[PDB]
RNA sequence: CUCGAUGUCGGCUCGUCGCAUCCUGGGGCUGAAGAAGGUCCCAAGGGUUGGGCUGUUCGCCCAUUAAAGCGGCACGCGAGCUGGGUUCAGAACGUCGUGAGACAGUUCGGUCUCUAUCCGCCACGGGCGCAGGAGGCUUGAGGGGGGCUCUUCCUAGUACGAGAGGACCGGAAGGGACGCACCUCUGGUUUCCCAGCUGUCCCUCCAGGGGCAUAAGCUGGGUAGCCAUGUGCGGAAGGGAUAACCGCUGAAAGCAUCUAAGCGGGAAGCCCGCCCCAAGAUGAGGCCUCCCACGGCGUCAAGCCGGUAAGGACCCGGGAAGACCACCCGGUGGAUGGGCCGGGGGUGUAAGCGCCGCGAGGCGUUGAGCCGACCGGUCCCAAUCGUCCGAGGUCUUGACC
């Protein structure tokens, strides 16, 4: 994927993938991707692999 | 996680909306409601009287904790939510329908019912 | 915090000016280290190196006399740029076994 | 010498079918010092020098097998420990020192509305009136960090030579990496 | 505020015993590099200046 | 006994007994088949949950559970909180009183004090001891820790059973509270490590910084150690002596009787076993590995001196070792600190120049820069040189060379 978007990544040959309602996702990464992500528009989403 | 008065919603339709988590269901002791754990709450409130009824004595069960659950695959998961399902003594849902994922989980402590009704199994 | 800083500053500064000055154990032992790592700066030697040394001790003259100046004397070696010398004696109520320090030489 | 021991060597899991982790521990064989006999009368300890280079800085299975590494001419690599076993290990506890008797033992302290009031640690009570003085019951500040701790149920899993180390099930040493282990499978249970 | 003070005389005796376990402990000096004389176990001084380079004056 | 004064209710915490035992095992009983109850004898090990409303305990109610015990110790605990409350003056009502005041009727609010001496407890050092002087290793008498449990499965839906049900006996698995230990995985830390920021003073103008804005001014983040929300693990077998309780062999009662004598059965319980000390258990224990008889003085001079690095120490340098102390490793024939150096980790591509847009900025060089303890090299630095103390081998008896 792109831990979902956040195309930074953390966390060894296993990692962690967090969730949200709807059958809707979010696999994950760093909590640079989290909180920030968790709170608004990917859309907008830089740094990582969204505004690449 | 969650017990005393921890809310969350629900996913099937049984009528609700969300519960209070009275008990940890198990055994004296125990202080802990994990998704497949099934808990002893109530409504905080649930639909314009579909079936069920704000504050109504109840029975649910556990499929979304944002706790994190530890997977014996040294893997890790969680949810942006906390909520579960209603059940019939016998370990049975009511809500017909399902709603966000869930878990193997359910599974390995019996459940299908739900298991596949859902949208989603992560 | 905010103190200890503070020391290592004007330790490092006077110091460098005289390279081997009078503070107790401890106090001493650190502004080594410290005060040498700066110096092991002063070896790299440039825009950066500067920009940073300086960045801690504040003040053109030094900053510079040391980079140019000493690190040189130095230009060769594998830090310790300093010998942590104990002292004789005692500051007085007190009875605090200073110690002096300078740039190995 | 009864036994088989050595040093910590540390922790990490990794693997397996499911994974599981574990803890690494350092030591060959760390040669033979007589062996436990109170034949004819009282034996024990000999000493018929034949240690390191340095040591004179300072100058019936278990013990029996031994007899016959420790009669090779000293040492004796460990590991009879396979492929899933139980011995056990007595760690030293750790370096942690003298507490309140809060972590110490578990206990709670200082509730709200007073649970902070500059208020805090600090055990609730000693003896009643009548009673008598004092009892050499409740524990107290009971330094620790320097306790010959262990455990059980110490089930090794694996071992290879490249350098003789062991693989753990579950570490819990109780002492730090570079710390002094002894192992067993004193009477298991899992047998 | 005194809720706890002794209660019976502290008795000479004892009281000193205590101040019993009290003692001092000469310092440990030993003698000069080629100073010459005693110094503070492991330094120069106003009678040296060296130890192996001359950091001092007199 | 106490008024030259023992601070009283409930709560909190920390608990400790006891058994008439609530849960838990073992039993005999039943109008007990099963299953589940009832009855009573034996056993306290361990254990016996969240809320609610009430100052309360008590108590009723809510959801659990195997269970959700009775009572001791000033209905334990104020020199340990609580301090609501009954129990200071206010002041209120109601209430009696000509009144004044008043009330186990009520209602608002109303100053619980830093320095433990002794005994006592938990801990760590100092002696002095254990009669050569010496470092290393073990025994444990005797103490202390811990022991609980639900549920799920085959045996089996077979015994029983009209049926709806549901076994001893025998065996798997999971989980609950709990405790020991431990960072790997997980999560909380991360007072400066790294990054973005607005206000300001110095900085030289720009840039590039600097304190302060707590003791970091603010926000994002963050090893290593500590630490749970998390990791292993544990409460078991089994051995012996019993309760109650069940039997055998058989008197006295030529017939019976677990019975005095003889022999066995039988418990979460005692003893042992499993961990945790531990001979200062003055009965100072064992054992191995070192040291050898030095000086001169009136004596059973078991008294004064060089010693033996056997040996230790002190001083230095260091430790998840740590209040001090004691305890561990090292002391330049060293890798012990720091230093440097590679390595990892961490922050998100720097300072500069460059190239696009009036500017703001961007894009590049550049996953840059900068890096606090984590893994490991290298004598740059700093553990130089030096002291002190330390044995000799007490008396009797005998066993062997």
């Amino acid at each position: 994927r792109e831990c979902d978007y956040c195309g930074t990544d953390i966390e060894p040959g296993t990692g962690t993938m967090f969730v949200h309602k709807d059958g809707a996702t979010t696999h994950f990464c760093s909590s640079k991707c989290e909180n920030n992500a968790d709170l608004r528009e990917a859309r907008n989403l830089e740094w990582t692999d969204t505004a690449r | 996680m969650i017990q005393q008065e921890s809310r969350l919603k629900v996913a099937d339709n049984s009528g609700a909306r969300e519960v209070l988590v009275i008990k940890v269901l198990g055994g004296s002791g125990r202080r802990y409601a994990n998704i497949g754990d099934v808990v002893v709450a109530t409504v905080k409130d649930a639909t314009p009287g579909g079936v069920v009824k704000k504050g109504q004595v109840v029975k649910a069960v556990v499929v979304r904790t944002k706790r994190g659950v530890r997977r014996p695959d040294g893997s890790y998961i969680r949810f942006d939510e906390n909520a579960c399902v209603i059940i019939r003594d016998d370990k049975s849902p009511r809500g017909t329908r399902i709603f966000g994922p869930v878990a193997r989980e359910l599974r390995d402590k019996d459940f299908m019912k739900i298991i596949s009704l859902a949208p989603e199994v992560i | 915090s905010s103190h200890r800083l503070a020391l290592y500053r004007n330790q490092a500064k006077s110091l460098l000016t005289h390279g081997r000055i009078t503070t107790t154990v401890p106090k001493a032992k650190e502004l080594r280290g410290f005060v040498d790592h700066l110096i092991h700066l002063a070896k790299r030697g440039d825009l950066h190196a500067r920009r940073l040394v300086l960045r801690d001790l504040q003040d053109v003259k030094l900053v510079r006399k040391l980079f140019d100046e000493i690190a040189p004397r130095y230009r060769d070696r594998q830090g310790g740029y300093t010998r942590v010398l104990k002292l004789a004696e005692r500051r007085r109520g007190d009875g605090a076994p200073l110690a002096l320090v300078e740039l190995v030489e | 010498v009864q036994g088989f021991a050595g040093y910590k060597a540390g922790m990490t899991p990794r693997e397996g079918m499911e994974t599981v982790p574990v803890t690494v521990i350092e030591t060959p064989p760390m040669r033979a010092v007589a062996l436990r006999a109170y034949e004819q009368r009282p034996l024990t300890e000999v000493w018929t020098d034949e240690f390191h280079s340095e040591l004179d800085r300072t100058l019936s299975d278990r013990l029996d097998h031994a007899l016959d590494i420790v009669e090779d001419g000293g040492e004796h690599a460990m590991n009879i420990f396979r492929a899933g076993e139980y011995a056990d290990v007595a760690g030293v506890t750790k370096g942690k020192g003298t507490q309140g008797p809060v972590k110490r033992w578990g206990v709670q302290k200082r509730k709200g509305k007073h649970a902070r009031q500059g208020w805090r640690r600090r055990i609730g009570n000693l003896g009643p009136w009548n009673p008598s003085r004092v009892r050499s019951t409740v524990p107290q500040q009971g330094q620790t960090g320097y306790h010959q701790r262990t455990e059980l149920n110490k089930r090794l899993i694996d071992i290879g030579e490249g350098g003789p180390y062991t693989l753990v099930k579950g570490s819990v040493p109780g002492p730090d990496k570079r710390l002094v282990p002894f192992f067993r499978a004193v009477r298991p249970n899992d047998q | 505020a005194k809720h706890p003070v002794p209660k019976k005389k502290t008795s000479k005796s004892k009281r000193d015993m205590r101040r019993s376990h009290h003692a001092l402990t000469a310092p440990n000096l030993t003698e000069c590099p080629q100073c010459h004389g005693k110094k503070l176990s492991h330094h120069i001084c106003p009678n040296c200046g060296y130890y192996d380079g001359r950091q001092v004056l007199a």
